[PDB]
């Protein structure tokens, strides 16, 4: 579980290319699973 | 047709798709070749 920008969601895929895909969370070309995403924006609201 | 040209160019997922096609083609071609060799081998063997 982690948080990314909404546009970024395309990255979380097997053997995918992208910054997060290369630098932070990479799924294997073999992978089996499902990915779910939603805007925690209300939650992610701080003054800062 | 140049395998490296695929590998150099494409993201891994697409590369595998293109490569799989190329392999399928070459494999089919190699199998056709081997089949040709085998059938010819029969003709040659009959001759032998």
């Amino acid at each position: 579980s982690f948080v990314i920008r909404g546009d970024e969601v395309r990255q979380i895929a097997p053997g995918q290319t992208g910054k997060i895909a290369d630098y932070n969370y990479k799924l294997p070309d073999d992978f089996t699973g499902c990915v779910i995403a939603w805007n925690s924006n209300n939650l992610d609201s701080k003054v800062g | 047709s140049v395998l490296n040209d695929i590998l150099s160019r494409l993201d891994p997922p697409e590369a595998e798709v293109q490569i799989d096609r190329l392999i399928t083609g070459r494999l089919q071609s190699l199998q056709t070749y081997v089949t040709q060799q085998l059938i010819r081998a029969a003709e040659i063997r009959a001759s032998a």
